């Protein structure tokens, strides 16, 4: 994928396996970026050069396929490297691993063509405050304080979905805030595409969102080539006025790929079956999320560790290369709650700290001691009985029950696909009703008329209108 | 004509007898984006920099025939198999100088963000080695760590050698930020050589850092993970580059070290994409270096040493070199070649215990696991005599109330860890942003050191009593701070601390 | 016995060194210099030298003497580089190398190597192969004829 | 220095740091590692050619690299292989190296200089000395009883405990013997010479004794450079006189340098970069420098674990090629102990029953049958408690309880890096307290009388009195 | 199983053994002691499986007898 | 051998193999040398194979194992 300029550069040498080992000019080598669009076959199959040398035979690495090549194939020169079609247009459709597009036509809108390697972290005229964000929800950012533009970790099993996050995401944050929230996708099936993508009917989003995967029946160098269109074509809209915010999907495409690809090169590597460049593209492109004088760059963090590997670059990697870690089990959805998020290690360094205000310390303190608390006066006195509950088993019940199965209030996804409303939940009722009324005051709501409350305010006048 | 070389191979295979490659120079055989070969250089030091095609000193790794590897800084990917290099005079050119403190400074000179104009001394050395024999005694000074019971019981001194350890996600950076705004001046320019930053690291230390203290003598050369070979591994290296303008020349020097294992990575390419030898996690014995000259040269020098070492300018003085290099340990992980070589090379070791660091208590220090070197040695009189057992308080605390979920340790006995246990183990112990100094071992180990403020305290009596007593007594008192400008321990110490104690504590 | 090697000195030589009449050196100093150590005195006494310049020296100029500046040259890097110690393809990758612009040789119809001059496809094949002359030699040329009818018709259908 | 003429091994042509290679002529090259004065950067600097070669171009081996230098500089050599000092003339200056000035004052030595290697006597000429010597503790003095002549092998490094075995066993052991030695020292610390040596070299202690200096600051070449130095002093000084002791200690430098520097010279590997003649340089070594006819040599070894490595070649040769076979276990210094010795893995030749007694045996069989069944009851007295206990638990625990508690005790050296005081103890209070303590007569005593007490004179007053 | 195959006792058939061909070869006993100082019941290798599994005999011991208090090991 | 279970229990024949697996320093070479009064003092042509040894192996053992009746044996 470059622009060529002249076609000429030469024939070939050898062509066993991937290993692009073409013969094209003498001493005229291109750059890294720039590939050679050579006429294998029938179609124009090109080839990173991952290493260049002399004579002509460069150490270079395809994508695809030459779809059967002789061992004299012609090459072609280029002049711009990384020369890929994107930009800031495409919200609209789904998008492939080159900038075309894996839907209808149009190239997932076609509009600027500049380099696919775009810049990973810089300062200067970037935002080194590091403002925090606000979800608008009651256990997202009520919980905890994520920050504008950054990569948030997640864990967790079942439980929300896709249709949850996306849904809920495409609809609140898309209208609390100015920004195109995209996506990506490195590793995925064949028939998800077929069923994933009619949610996209279902909450208007497939006009907002720029769906990039390249499922798996591609090899490691056509599938995991998906860096440049979400770098590429997010930085159109992050530096422009808006803020992006992409999404991935697992980390089994670029650890295996890289790993793979990486080691079984010939070359010697990491240990515990690694590879060395997991420290340049997971802190090259762990950093590179960050807040900008134009618009904060966000990314969903959603990487997928090796069954809690720590001695792997995992835990080391995911631990440490992110900010919070939201973890989502099957007790908090199992009940028949809305949000599965649970609030027990579900927060960052500064939601529960002093580094904030009296709102979030008094908050996520009355919250966090009140449900570790309160916690066990429900489960471990279960075993032998209710006959030694005085007002703290009462108290600490009916607030937790009733604290833990009201704040998860219902955002904009079941708007349109259930048909429950409650809109967005507000800070101030979230952060300025659960630290007081849900620990000893204002006894009045029950379990069944104090669900599906936006926050505290609407759960007030259900304990008296129902 | 046996390897294809075009015009090396007709000229050298047509005219051998005028082969011409005594310039040192030349240009390069490849380019594998790293592992350059450059040809010819016969008459070359191997070793020294030479400036390549564009800014990077390369430096040759040894001198095998005329193919030698050279290795630029930065990615040589993009150029073309055939660099055009220049003469290799010597390497080692460096920003030496402790006139640079105050401006940014980075790993690759003075240049940084913003402050790139940073005046030194001169580009010289920085690959410091070791002292000598008898020319290096250590020098027995006070210093404020930041807490009661770090700095009366492991007092370390300037020129001292300890291994530190802290816990992940607890801690391990910061921690005790009134370091900088209690210490005010560590002696002279300080330094701090860290691996993986960013803006949030930067902006956030710089401006919390600088905004509560002096910043004006520190000189930290921090890296991000854009980092070479000579940004990330040769960062605890080269950084003794201006100590010769401040150890070695009559007065102290101030260093510092974070996350000096997170690099040790970066020498894989010395392992791994060179071909070599590996060891523990794919490592060879570069890191031995590290026990060689230098992590191994935190030593002070002593009255002869100050004046070979400057060529005639102290003349009576001693030098000393405070260099104390930190680590992140993995949850306590410690057990390999870098914490046998390095916790062995130097003379102390302390680690920092998960259990409290985690749960929100302000005390991240271990109990009975902190061994540093000098400890009493450096200490004054009112923490090495009066509060020189420190241990007893943490082992016999800890020990005697540990025992498994116990009922009374002889009732009374017990009082010390569990009735007014916590009155002077649990509260004295620093939160964030905490300052401490002669006032807090002086006046806590001086006066609640047998009953005045050490018997009925707890919870409201040990925070009652503590703060009445200090504020009443540090407010009504003038004589105290004197305890503050000498040593210590004899009878205005006993009379000062326990009338003003008892008259100002006896009415809370 | 270069394999790898032997393009440099068949591809080095036939065009920056062609420019100085060396057609004739490159034949007759390959051809003698590395066909005069092909028994065993030279090869075993020459190749286990300790320095370049006896082995060259002695190997290129004690047997004839018939080189100049290509021959000492040639002879010294590639003795002191570690190319004169095998040296079988030099006639045949320099000769077939060297005579690839106006090169002319067919194949055999089923009997002997008749090597016609046709540099391009069917170009004097038809009418050399075709406009006897010669038609059938006695290495068994007309007797091979048969060999496709004969082999195609029993072999194809020998399984019935 | 005395011709030391001619040589002349051209220039060096192949430099790859200490292995370089300067092609000459047919007669250039050393004699089993002879010595050189090759001129590089610096001056005249040693180059033992270890591997030799046709052409001149030898595996040379030097101290420093050869960073500096360029690929043309002409150097030289020598003809004469070892030229140092061997004698007892340099005892108050520290031998620098080979035996030049390392201190304030300098080493001349003996002018005749003799062979770089010890030699030892046959099988019937090897004066093994039988004499017991006992120690200034109670278990060190009552437990075991080291033999002189014979060196005992103590395994582990610092950074856990060395300085407290090392100080107290080697100011108790080299106090309390009354005699000549010629101990050396490599491989300490940066200021230990101002600390270690200033008193041993102005407390009257080094006016008979060879003594070195050394930091961790040396090359590849230069910390391996003991043999020469440490063999020439201990088997000239060990023959020519009547008694030498010594005190080796950091093996880290030999077994890392020795054992990794292998693998850079052209050999093979052998376990994770292990060198190959393991079993003869430390059988060799090990054993070619014991008591002779000519006067005994009761030398002291001291193996450098890395973070209690007890399974390499060190303790595997330690074990069976030396005397006694002590470490340094992590449970005696991490409990707060006084002695922070492992006693319970290898014992002397003299605790059988001939030549031990009924103290040593009776002790040592109930010691070990008290040691072994307490120290093995936890599976049955640690999961389930106290629950099914009888008089085993409570006589194993109190005797090994209090008979391992009570045997510890400080030395000199030992008393001032605690806190405690330090009192000398006797054999016959040690010897037969065991009878007493872990029977029922002396049994009364409690967990503090029994901390930091001698033998019966600490344990009878402190627990009577106190 | 070449160089260690000199662990059987002959019979009276045999002629040659020494002196040919009647008697000096009889009752010719070739006993073998395989004792291997491994540590502490150390055999997990090729040479312990090998030699162990293509012999007839095999033994052990361990340190806790020996260590315990006891004078069998 | 020299103990009780050796010539009952576990004994062996004048032409076989058996091979022993001692722990360390419990019962390797000192239990086949020490508890081995009936091997030599019985009188019968055996053949030790002493692989690395010293002065103090060879002192002692040829002190100990030559001062008890076998010797020139
Ligand atoms: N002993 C302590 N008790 C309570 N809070 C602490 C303690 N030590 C540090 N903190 C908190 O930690 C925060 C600083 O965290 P820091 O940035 O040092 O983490 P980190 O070292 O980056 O973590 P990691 O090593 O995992 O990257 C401070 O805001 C402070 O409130
Ligand atoms: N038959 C026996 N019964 C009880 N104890 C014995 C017996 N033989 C030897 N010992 C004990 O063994 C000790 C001597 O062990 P020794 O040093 O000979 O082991 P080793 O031969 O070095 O072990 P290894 O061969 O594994 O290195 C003596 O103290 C003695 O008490
Ligand atoms: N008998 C003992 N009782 C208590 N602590 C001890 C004893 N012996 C040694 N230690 C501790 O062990 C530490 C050893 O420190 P150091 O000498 O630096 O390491 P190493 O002993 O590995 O060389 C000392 O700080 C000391 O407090």
């Amino acid at each position: 994928h470059h622009h060529h300029h002249g076609m000429a550069t030469g024939k070939i040498v050898q062509v066993i396996g991937a290993v692009v080992d073409v013969e094209f000019p003498q001493d005229a080598v291109p750059r890294v970026y720039d590939a050679l669009e050579v006429q294998n076959g029938n179609e124009r199959l090109v080839l990173e050069v991952q290493q260049q040398l002399g004579g002509g035979i460069v150490r270079t690495i395809a994508m695809g396929s030459s779809d059967g090549l002789r061992r004299g194939l012609d090459v072609k020169d280029l002049e711009h490297p990384i020369e890929v079609p994107v930009g800031k247009a495409t919200l609209g459709r789904i998008m492939n691993v080159l900038g075309e597009p894996v839907d209808m036509k149009g190239e997932i809108g076609e509009e600027e063509r500049w380099a696919i390697h775009r810049a990973a972290p810089s300062y200067e005229e970037l935002s080194n405050s590091q403002e925090l964000l606000e979800t608008g929800i009651k256990v997202i950012d009520l919980m905890a304080p994520f920050a504008k533009g950054g990569k948030v970790g997640l864990f967790g099993g079942a439980g929300v979905g896709k249709t949850v996050n996306m849904m809920e995401l495409i609809r609140n944050i898309a209208i609390e805030h100015s920004g195109y929230s995209v996506f990506a996708g490195v590793g995925e099936r064949t028939r998800e595409g077929n069923d994933f993508y009619h949610e996209m009917t279902d909450s208007n989003v497939i006009d907002k969102v720029s769906l990039v995967y390249g499922q798996m029946n591609e090899p490691p160098g056509n599938r995991l080539r998906v860096a440049l269109t979400g770098l590429t074509m997010a930085e159109k809209f992050r530096d422009e006025g808006r803020d992006v915010l992409l999404f991935v999907d697992n980390i089994y495409r670029y650890t295996l790929a890289g790993t793979e690809v990486s080691a079984l090169l010939g070359r010697m590597p990491s240990a515990v079956g690694y590879q060395p460049t997991l420290a340049e593209e997971m802190g090259v492109l762990q950093e590179r999320i960050t807040s900008t004088k134009t618009g904060s760059i966000t990314s969903v963090q959603a990487v997928y560790v090796p069954a809690d590997d720590l001695t792997d670059p995992s835990p080391a990697t995911t631990f440490a290369h992110l900010d919070a870690t939201v973890v989502l089990s099957r007790q908090i959805a199992s009940l028949g709650i809305y949000p599965a998020v649970d609030p027990l290690d579900s927060t960052s360094r500064q939601l529960d700290p002093l580094v904030v205000g009296q709102e979030h310390y008094d908050t996520a303190r009355g919250v966090q001691s009140i449900l570790q608390r309160y916690q066990e006066l429900k489960d471990i006195i279960a075993i032998l009985g209710m006959d030694e509950l005085s007002e703290e088993d009462k108290l600490v019940v009916a607030r937790a029950r009733k604290i833990q199965r009201f704040l998860s209030q219902p955002f904009f996804v079941a708007e349109v696909f259930t048909g429950s409303p409650g809109k967005y939940v507000s800070l101030k009722d979230t952060i300025r009703g659960f630290k007081g009324i849900m620990e000893g005051e204002y006894d009045h709501l029950p379990e069944q008329a104090f669900y599906m409350v936006g926050s505290i305010e609407e759960a007030v006048e259900k304990a008296k209108k129902l | 004509n046996s390897t294809e070389i075009s015009e090396l191979i007709k000229q050298r295979i047509a005219q051998f007898n005028v082969v011409s490659e005594a310039h040192n120079e030349g240009t390069i055989v490849s380019v594998s984006d790293g592992v350059i070969r450059i040809h010819g250089l016969a008459d070359a030091m191997q070793g020294e920099m030479i400036s390549l095609p564009g800014n990077r000193y390369a430096i040759a790794l040894n001198l095998e025939r005329d193919s030698v590897g050279a290795v630029v800084m930065g990615p040589y990917a993009d150029l073309a198999e055939g660099m055009k290099v220049k003469a290799t005079g010597r390497i080692l050119e460096v920003p030496v100088g402790r006139g640079l403190l105050g401006r940014v400074v980075n790993t690759l000179g003075a240049p940084i963000d913003g402050k790139g104009p940073l005046d030194h001394d001169g580009f010289s050395a920085v690959e410091a080695i070791a002292p000598g024999v008898i020319e290096r005694q250590s020098v027995d000074q006070p210093v404020q760590t930041g807490y009661k019971a770090v700095d009366s019981m492991i007092p370390i001194g300037r020129g001292q050698r300890e291994l530190i350890i802290g816990d992940r996600q607890t801690g391990k950076t910061a921690l005790a930020i009134d370091a900088i705004i209690n210490q005010r001046d560590s002696g002279i320019k300080a330094i701090y050589v860290a691996i993986g930053q960013k803006a949030s690291t930067i902006s956030n230390v710089v401006r919390k850092l600088e905004e509560h203290g002096a910043l004006a003598n520190t000189i930290v050369v921090v890296a991000t993970a854009s980092e070479s070979a000579a940004l990330q591994y040769l960062a605890p290296y080269a950084g003794a580059a201006m100590g010769e303008y401040f150890r070695d020349r009559g007065e102290d020097a101030l260093i510092i070290y974070d996350d000096l294992s997170k690099q040790a990575v970066a020498y894989r390419q010395i392992s791994l994409l060179l071909r070599r030898p590996p060891g523990r996690e794919a490592f060879p014995g570069d890191v031995f270096y590290l026990h060689s000259r230098l992590l191994e040269r935190a030593a002070r020098v002593n009255a002869e040493y100050v004046e070979a070492f400057t060529k005639g300018e102290v003349k009576g003085k001693t030098g000393s070199l405070t260099a104390l290099p930190i680590i992140e340990t993995q949850a306590g992980d410690v057990s390999a070649f870098v914490p046998t070589n390095v916790i062995s090379i130097t003379d102390g070791q302390i680690f920092l215990e998960t259990n409290l660091f985690n749960a929100g208590i302000r005390p991240a220090v271990n109990p009975g696991i902190s061994v540093s070197r000098v400890g009493g040695a450096a200490q004054t009189k009112i923490m090495k005599k009066l509060s020189g057992g420190i241990r007893t308080a943490l082992a016999q605390y800890r020990e005697l109330a540990a025992f498994s979920q116990f009922a009374s340790d002889l009732d009374d006995a017990t009082r010390n860890q569990l009735d007014h246990g916590q009155k002077v183990t649990e509260l004295l112990k620093q939160k964030q942003y905490a300052p401490m100094s002669v006032a807090q071992q002086s006046l806590v180990l001086f006066a609640a050191e047998r009953g005045y403020l050490a018997d009925v305290e707890l919870s409201k009596i040990g925070s009652f009593e503590a703060a009445l007593l200090a504020y009443v007594d540090r407010d009504h008192a003038p004589l105290m701070q004197e305890i503050n400008q000498t040593g210590g321990y004899n009878d205005e110490i006993e009379g000062k601390l326990k009338g003003i104690l008892d008259s100002f504590k006896a009415t809370q | 016995e270069f394999i790898t090697v032997a393009r440099p000195y068949a591809k080095a030589a036939f065009d920056f060194a062609v420019e100085h009449q060396s057609v004739e050196r490159w034949q007759d100093m390959l051809a003698f210099a590395a066909e005069v150590t092909k028994n065993e005195q030279m090869a075993e006494l020459l190749s286990g030298a300790l320095a370049p310049e006896t082995l060259a020296e002695s190997f290129i100029a004690v047997a004839g003497e018939q080189l100049d500046e290509n021959g000492q040259n040639l002879i010294r890097v590639m003795a002191e580089n570690g190319r004169l110690n095998a040296l079988p393809d030099v006639l045949e990758q320099f000769i077939h190398l060297r005579a690839v612009s106006e090169a002319t040789a067919e194949v055999d119809v089923i009997s002997a190597a008749a090597l016609s001059e046709q540099q391009l496809a069917k170009i004097s094949a038809a009418m050399e192969k075709r406009l006897s002359r010669k038609v059938k030699l006695n290495a068994k040329i007309d007797k091979s004829v048969m060999a496709g009818v004969i082999i195609r018709a029993g072999d194809m259908v020998i399984d019935g």
